[PDB]
C-alpha cells in the first residue's frame, strides 16, 4: 500500500 | 474524498521546488481534518524524508506501526513498513552499482 513518491 | 489524495501530491511537488512551509501546510491540513488518524502521521513521515530529516522518519514509522491492530488499519501496517524502508532508501542509496553499464551515474564507464 503506497502513498506519495 | 479524492481531494485529500491530490492535496498530498501538491505537498510532494512543493518539496520538489523548495516551498517547504507550504508543503508542511499540506500535511498539516490532513492532521487538521483528521487529528487522530495514522494517515496524517504517514504524511508527516513523508514530509520528514522530503525535508532531509530521515532520522525522525525512522522513529515516526515505528510510532505509526502502533496504529495497526484491526482490519480497518491493515493498509496502515504496510504503509508505515514501506515508509520505513524508503526513509532508509532515500538516505542510504547512492545509485552507483560499481559494475557493468546498465544504469550508472553520468559518465563513469561509457566515455
Amino acid at each position: 500500500m503506497e502513498e506519495v513518491d | 474524498m479524492s481531494q485529500f489524495e491530490k492535496q498530498k501530491e501538491q505537498g510532494n511537488s512543493l518539496f520538489k521546488q523548495g516551498l517547504y512551509r507550504e508543503a508542511v501546510h499540506c500535511y498539516d491540513q490532513l492532521i487538521t481534518a483528521q487529528p487522530q488518524n495514522p494517515v496524517g502521521y504517514s504524511n508527516k513521515a513523508m514530509a520528514l524524508i522530503k525535508l532531509g530529516e530521515y532520522t525522525q522518519a525512522i522513529q515516526m514509522c515505528q510510532q505509526g506501526l502502533r496504529y495497526t491492530s484491526t482490519a480497518e488499519h491493515v493498509a496502515i501496517r504496510s504503509k508505515l513498513q514501506y515508509r520505513l524502508e524508503l526513509a532508509q532508501g532515500a538516505v542510504g542509496s547512492v545509485q552507483i552499482p560499481v559494475v557493468e553499464v546498465d544504469e550508472l551515474p553520468e559518465g563513469y564507464d561509457r566515455s
